RNA sequence: UUGCU
RNA sequence: AGAGAAAUCAAGG
């Protein structure tokens, strides 16, 4: 069962598997990020030091999900 | 006659269009034709032309169409290039190509009409007949050969298609009278030695040592370097020599090594090679004849410590011990839900059982995290919690021995050390008690040799779920008062009437919820086939009691003894016995 | 127990969910299942006669008995052949529109059923590799076995698969030909179909003793699906079945209309003892034949439905790895026929590692069809009450004029079930003379209050795929419990607190972890729930995605939202998931 | 390596 | 030893 292993899996040295890339540094502030397989930190790093997309693309992804939000807050 | 769903105007329109009578099953075919024309009317309800009686021509797209009804949409093929077709199921659905030509208006109109048309065919029992008209015959799609037929008839007295020649009739059988449950049954109380405490951890007797704030290693190093351990009570089950196993793990963990090498005392503590030793001993002393295995479960009586465990588990504490992040609030319904949970946490948070649940939560989680691989060495799992001020609280340590489990239900050897307040020999016969000195403060340390499976550790790794059941009871009390008073009051604290020591006395709701959680916690940590069987068969007796309170009568079949289904589950479980005695204390007859 | 019996502001019915120890670990079965399997097999032969005579009962092919043979005072395996014809006939006139949808299902859905749905079944014992495999692999090798021996391609329709099964048994000899090139004769292939793979029923609650379940061979699993799907069509349209719907509205309507004036009402709640130890396959094989014959179905439909039950009459139940024998302190496991035991009557029926038996059933083979055999027995002129039943669990509402009339109907209900081989458990059936209290399928009823109590608590831990999927899946599970009534306003809110706090811990968002230490060191503020931020969901917002809802409330600013939603980021690239693709939808390494 | 009240 | 409950674990190589 995947639920009996998530706690152990997340706490492994390299829990996540990511496609090889160069925009993610090997080490950022003394923490080794890569080596593919990376550590659990990498998603947090991307949320602040990652590359930004266009605002139009953001609305495209959050369109069907955004509609159900205003539907709840309009009634 | 004409069906109700078929309009009268359509009925006479097609009356002379085709020789309905001079056909096979003309009546059904006529109604099918009227369906197709009605579909065209719904399509051209507001462009589309009509040739019915190509049969409809769109003017917006200049395309001719011909509506045909097909049993299966997935069996659609281009009928002809002269005229495009829209195929509709008898239930009302349309082909993916149909939705492109039409739109929401026409598609919704055609369906529903075909639904009531499908209701008409069901009502008149013509389901086969319409299909034989919508499409061709289905011929034979399955046959059984001679050889397979002979094999199928070896173990039955009938053919492949059973044709018994008896006349269908329901015989009359003489039954037995139903008897009335005039009194509630009494549950058998087993006799024998008092049941010892047989849970993974200590429960109400659990205590902790306050340590300076820091990490787990710092807390262990603080305790190990300046503590004195000496045995005051030794058990045969847990020899006093296994204290070296704990101190070795305390020293290793204090140095940053949760995993240490084997020592001599590890063989006794973790039962290394015990499988081979007992197998060799059994074979050497084996004599006689092979006999069918007969396993026996020793019956034990209700132990005195169960009642005192309930009292201690309900005792007040200083910290809240239940710190769950508050959810968001957006609506009035959301605010009431969060208020009920917030008040519930206040009622049961500052209790001993809440702190013990946290100890069980942490101990199970840490032990389970070290059972995901195969390890021939010994791992130390500290049970350390932290108060709001940050001081580390050392409940104890769990040592995990060599484990090579293949299935999740196999037992892994454990040596559990816990800090305890009061020692009771008959409550802890298999525990070895050691006196611990920590900065002029006396502490009692227990050691037990236990084996405990991976699956059971996972369930106790989220033992915090035990709070659900008492919360449901508390919520329904408050909501019931809100409904009758037409106003919600989160601070309502009504008095609950209960049978206490055989007498009916009222008791506070807040106190009733506290030791519902205490009882639920004990049932959770002592859950086993005896517990599961006892509670499952106890619900109908509990339901029977509630019927008797409101003057309802309870009746039973001929050989009905509902207490037997419960008595067989009372063997040695302490809380099951404790629950059984509570039932016997309650009145068995209601007037 | 006196603590669970309130006398003021609350009734004992409300506290029925306190009589559940589902918080603790579920029982697990250990070791061999041979004793449990043989005990299941020997019961219908013991119950076939009023006095126990296993030896004579072993020669019975069809378990049809005279009315005087039925055991009133105890379990009575076997059926009455005249009653089944009449009772099924009575079940046909009543609910005739309900069975008209069955004819539509036969004429439309049945030819269109695909055999690929057999891949979603439970663990299947391979007749090729002689070991357990999951269903999709077992189906793949079975289909290739059919294609090579029959020298033709098998159509996607389930009927084509069943036709291949009938055709392959006409062959004198059959081979697999991979390397393995293993070889079966007609009798060896026949034995594979008859074989039932028995196994322990693990993680089962509410029982002191462990039972066993049996699975059918993949060769016959195609036939089993047809009859079960046809049974599901009838049960969804007949008001006496509680299996369909899923929301358990059947008891809700009976609760509402329970109010009667100047009438002796009554509510009988109970279960069936030895439900799978007393039913005869020929009983419900005759019932299906009556249904199809009076409905006008063709002959090939009749033969298709009867085959799965005819194979079950010849079933070869696998005993397992033997009975445990002890000399001293050592244990040895031996087959049934090696040494004397309590099952010596069945030695003559031992065929290799399996055993042949013509009577009795197993729990996990025919659940829906067994329900129909119970519902047809209710259709009598004397039984004027309302009945709801799901396998070995039923509730019946009596509405009579006198108390004696109810008791006559109550006994008639008990005896009519014995005509089809179903025995009420005397110690598990409770009749409350003033109707208004009863239980059925973990639904406790008191007047207008119908309490839905979950048999198993929803898992309040993350699933283990990724933080976005886990949050959506976990909240949806809580939403289901609230919708069905298993949770209420306060319990549902507490469920998130337990789930959210456990969801944060599994992703190292609590306390001081390596993931947490990085954020407070690099000034990365927690903006998502898995990052340690405050939970943004509420009781009324269970169905809303975190990312979309945080944007509306301003929790997620524009800068961070653009980074996490990048489709070209390297991190990533109910049953389904409303989770937007983001940098937190990663995959854990294997 | 080790921090759920 | 112990865990446990109708028979297993206390590795298997």
């Amino acid at each position: 069962a995947p639920q009996m292993r998530l706690v152990y899996s997340v706490r492994k040295p390299w829990p996540i598997s990511m496609t090889p890339s160069k925009e993610i540094p090997l080490v950022f502030n003394g923490t080794k990020l890569k080596d593919t397989r990376a550590n659990i930190v990498v998603p947090d790093y991307w949320s602040k030091y990652g590359s930004q997309t266009s605002l139009e693309v953001v609305n495209a992804i959050l369109y069907a999900e955004d509609l159900k939000v205003q539907r709840f807050f309009s009634t | 006659d004409r069906p109700d769903h078929i309009d009268s105007r359509v009925w006479e329109l097609s009356e002379t269009q085709e020789d309905w009578i001079t056909q096979v099953h003309g009546h059904v075919r006529r109604v099918v034709e009227c369906w197709k024309y009605t579909i065209c009317c719904l399509i051209s309800n507001m462009q589309y032309d009509v040739f019915k009686w190509p049969d409809l021509y769109d003017n917006e797209r200049a395309v001719a169409y011909k509506v045909l009804l097909v049993s299966d949409l997935s069996d659609h093929s281009p009928t002809s290039g002269i005229y495009h077709d829209l195929a509709f199921n008898l239930e009302g659905e349309a082909e993916e190509s149909c939705a492109l030509v039409l739109r929401g208006s026409q598609l919704q109109d055609i369906k529903g009409f075909l639904c009531r048309a499908l209701e008409w065919v069901v009502s008149n029992n013509l389901t086969q007949e319409v299909v034989e008209t919508i499409s061709g015959e289905a011929k034979l799609q399955f046959s059984v050969g001679t050889t397979f037929r002979t094999l199928l008839k070896r173990d039955t007295d009938w053919d492949v298609i059973p044709t018994p020649r008896v006349e269908p009739n329901v015989p009359r059988i003489e039954g037995r009278r139903w008897t009335q449950m005039k009194k509630l049954p009494l549950l058998k109380e087993k006799e024998g030695p008092p049941s010892p405490w047989r849970a993974l951890l200590l429960g109400a007797d659990s205590e902790y040592i306050v340590c300076p704030p820091g990490t787990d290693q710092e807390a262990i190093s603080w305790i190990h370097s300046q503590s004195e351990i000496e045995c005051i009570r030794e058990s045969k089950s847990t020899p006093a020599s296994v204290i070296t196993c704990l101190t070795s793990s305390l020293q290793s963990f204090a140095e940053g090594n949760p995993v240490r090498s084997r020592i001599h005392e590890d063989i006794i503590a973790f039962g290394i090679n015990k499988k081979q030793e007992k197998k060799q001993s059994a074979s050497s002393s084996a004599s006689g004849e092979w006999k069918r295995a007969e396993y026996q479960v020793e019956e034990m009586s209700l132990p005195p410590w169960v009642e005192e465990e309930m009292v201690l588990l309900r005792s007040d504490q200083e910290d809240n011990w239940i710190e769950l992040e508050k959810n968001a609030i957006y609506t009035e319904v959301d605010g009431v839900a969060e208020g009920l949970v917030d008040k519930y946490i206040e009622i049961v948070g500052r209790t001993k059982v809440a702190s013990v649940i946290e100890k069980w939560q942490i101990a199970a989680t840490r032990t389970f995290s070290q059972l995901h691989t195969d390890r021939s060495r010994i791992t130390a799992c500290p049970i350390i919690t932290r108060d709001p001020s940050g001081n580390c609280q050392f409940w104890g340590m769990v040592l995990l021995g060599p484990h090579h489990v293949k299935r999740d239900t196999d037992n892994a050897p454990l040596l559990i050390a816990e800090i305890m307040g009061e020692d009771t020999e008959e409550k802890y016969p298999k525990h070895s008690v050691f006196s611990l000195k920590v900065e002029e403060k006396q502490f009692l340390l227990s050691l037990k040799i236990t084996s405990f499976s991976r699956n059971k550790l996972y369930t106790f790794s989220n033992i915090r779920r035990v709070l659900i059941q008492p919360a449901s009871i508390y919520s329904q009390v408050v909501l019931s008062r809100a409904a009758e008073n037409n106003s919600l009051n989160l601070e309502v604290n009504p008095e609950i009437q209960l049978y206490l020591e055989g007498a009916q006395r009222g008791m506070t709701l807040y106190q009733w919820v506290r030791m519902i959680l205490c009882l639920e916690f004990l049932m959770a940590i002592y859950n086993n086939p005896q517990m599961e069987g006892f509670l499952a068969n106890m619900r109908r007796l509990h339901m029977s009691r509630h019927a008797m309170m409101e003057r309802r009568q309870v009746f039973l079949p001929f050989g009905s003894r509902p207490e037997d289904k419960v008595n067989e589950c009372i063997i040695n479980n302490p809380i099951v016995a404790y629950l059984a005695k509570g039932w016997n204390s309650m009145p068995n007859v209601y007037y | 127990m006196n603590l669970f019996t309130p006398l003021s502001e609350i009734n004992p019915t409300t506290t029925q969910e306190l009589l559940y120890a589902y918080t603790g670990p579920a029982p697990v079965a250990y070791g061999t299942r041979t004793r449990a399997v043989l005990e299941n097999i020997i019961r219908p032969y013991q119950y076939f006669y009023k006095e126990p005579n296993v030896q004579r009962a072993l020669d019975i092919k069809t378990g049809c008995k005279e009315p005087e043979d039925i055991n009133v005072e105890g379990p009575s395996s076997g059926f009455h052949t005249a009653s089944v014809l009449k009772l099924a006939d009575n079940f046909f006139r009543k609910y005739r529109p309900a069975m008209e949808k069955l004819k539509y299902w036969i004429l439309v859905k049945l030819p269109k059923l695909k055999y690929a749905e057999l891949s979603k079944g439970r663990q299947t014992y391979s007749f090729i590799h002689k070991r357990n495999l999951p269903a999709p692999i077992a189906l793949e090798e079975t289909v290739e076995f059919l294609e090579q021996n029959l020298r033709r391609k098998i159509g996607p329709t389930l009927l084509s698969y069943c036709q291949a099964i009938a055709d392959v048994m006409e062959l004198d000899e059959t081979t697999y030909e991979g390397t393995y090139t293993i070889k079966f004769s007609r009798e060896e292939l026949w034995d594979q179909m008859r074989t039932l793979n028995t196994m322990w029923k693990h993680l089962e609650r509410g029982r002191l003793n462990r039972r066993t379940i049996a699975t059918p061979s993949m060769l016959i699993r195609g036939f089993v699906k047809i009859v079960e799907d046809a049974a599901k069509e009838i049960l969804e349209n007949v008001p006496t079945s509680g299996v369909p719907v899923g929301g358990e509205e059947k008891l809700a309507k009976l609760a509402s209309k329970q109010t009667f004036h100047t009438a002796v009402t009554g509510e009988l709640s109970g279960d069936q003892e030895k439900f799978n130890e007393c039913l005869d396959p020929d009983a419900m094989r005759l019932m299906w034949t009556v249904f199809l014959r009076k409905l006008g179905c063709p002959d090939w439909i009749m033969e298709l439905f009867n085959i799965p039950f005819m194979v079950f009459k010849s079933k070869l139940a696998d005993m397992g790895e033997g009975l445990v024998y002890t000399k001293g302190k050592l244990t040895d496991r031996k087959p049934l026929g090696e040494m004397p035991s309590e099952f010596d009557d069945l030695v003559r029926n031992v065929v290799g590692n399996s055993i042949s038996c013509r009577l009795g059933m197993f729990m996990g083979m025919y659940n829906l069809t067994s329900t129909l055999l119970a519902l047809i027995s209710i259709e009598r002129e004397e039984l004027t009450g309302s009945h709801v039943e799901s396998s070995d669990d039923f509730i019946h509402f009596f509405n009579c004029k006198t108390h004696e009339e109810m008791f006559k109907q109550a006994e008639t209900l008990r005896l009519t079930l014995k005509l089809v081989g179903i025995n009420m458990s005397p110690s598990k059936c409770i009749l409350i003379s003033p109707a208004g209290i009863g239980e059925f399928n973990s639904k406790f009823h008191h007047r207008d209050f119908v309490g839905n109590v979950a048999t198993e608590l929803p898992a309040l831990v993350p699933n283990g795929t990724n933080p976005m999927t886990d949050l959506a899946m976990g909240l949806n599970v809580i939403k289901h419990s609230v919708n069905t009534g298993q949770m209420n306003l306060c319990t549902g809110a507490l469920a998130m607190r337990i789930f959210n706090h456990a969801y944060k811990y599994a992703y190292m968002a609590l306390g001081v972890t390596r993931r947490t230490r990085f954020m407070e060191e690099n000034a990365i503020t927690p903006l998502l729930t898995n990052q340690g931020a405050s939970p943004v969901h509420s009781f009324s917002t269970m169905h809303l995605d975190e990312v979309a809802l945080r944007r509306h409330l301003g929790l997620l600013d524009e800068e961070t939202l653009r980074r996490i939603l990048n489709p070209n980021n390297p991190v990533t690239q109910i049953m389904e998931d409303y989770s937007v693709p983001s940098c937190f939808k990663y995959t854990l390494s294997r």
